[PDB]
Formats: C-alpha cells, sequence, structure tokens
C-alpha cells in the first residue's frame, strides 16, 4: 500500500541505474575492442623487433 | 657514460615485458577498469623503443637477453587477445 508516486520514483531510479550500468558496459566494450585491435599492430611491430634483435 | 646506455636500453624492453604481464594478469583477475588504465602505459612504453634506437655495441649476450623479453611480450599479448575476446562476448550478452 505504498503511494503510486513513491513507487514511480523507485521505478525511475532503478531504471536510471540500469541505463547507467549498460552505458558503462558499452563504453568498456568499445575500449576493450579498441585495445584488441591495437594489440594486432603492436604484435606486428614486436615480431619485427624480435627478428632484428636476433640478427647478427 | 655508455654502460648507462646499455642498462637504459635493457630497462626499456623489460618495462614493455613487465607491463605486458601486468595487463595479462589484470585480465586474468577480471580487473577490466585497471587493465584499460594500464593499457595507456603499455602503449607509451612501446613508443619509447620506437623513439630511441638500439645503441651501437650491444653484445650478443645482451641482444639475446632482450630478445627474450620481446618474445615474452608477444606470448603475453597472444594470451591477452583471447581473454579480451571472451570479455567482449561476456559484455555483448550483458548489453543485450
Amino acid at each position: 500500500n505504498a503511494t503510486l508516486k513513491s513507487l514511480t520514483k523507485q521505478y525511475l531510479s532503478v531504471s536510471n541505474s540500469i541505463d547507467e550500468t549498460v552505458a558503462r558496459y558499452k563504453a568498456q566494450f568499445t575500449q576493450l575492442d579498441t585495445m584488441m585491435s591495437k594489440l594486432n599492430n603492436t604484435s606486428s611491430y614486436l615480431t619485427q623487433q624480435f627478428t632484428a634483435m636476433n640478427k647478427s | 657514460g655508455s654502460m648507462t646506455s646499455t642498462v637504459e636500453f635493457i630497462n626499456r624492453w623489460q618495462r614493455i615485458a613487465l607491463l605486458s604481464q601486468s595487463l595479462l594478469e589484470l585480465a586474468q583477475r577480471g580487473e577490466w577498469d585497471l587493465l584499460l588504465q594500464q593499457e595507456v602505459s603499455y602503449l607509451q612504453s612501446i613508443e619509447t623503443v620506437m623513439e630511441k634506437q638500439t645503441p651501437p655495441g650491444i653484445t650478443r649476450s645482451i641482444q639475446d637477453m632482450v630478445a627474450g623479453y620481446i618474445k615474452q611480450t608477444l606470448d603475453n599479448e597472444q594470451l591477452l587477445k583471447g581473454l579480451l575476446q571472451q570479455r567482449l562476448d561476456e559484455l555483448s550478452s550483458l548489453i543485450g
């Protein structure tokens, strides 16, 4: 028997937390994916460095 | 003078290998926010061996020592890519 207004406030508050949580996950997904692509480039450079370090 | 230049050279590459292990372990422990912070340093440390050259007169023994750090960094990076993909999949599911 809580008031509708009170229930609606809680509803919206929890809804906002969900939105903020999902926003966070999307940002983290994007940055981890960026990181993963960047590892492709660094590995390519490091492979070159390894062989150069081994020459002579 | 240049015994300093050899250790600095050695330290540049050891730092890269260090940060590479740090990233891997942070990923293993599911510490994704710290991983992304540490990533910043890792990339900066790669840039350092691009801006500075291998000095002349590094012996074979030291070249071998550093080659070991480079190999270890590659090994870690490879493992890391798998953990990252797994996390990306975990996140897609959470995101919906």
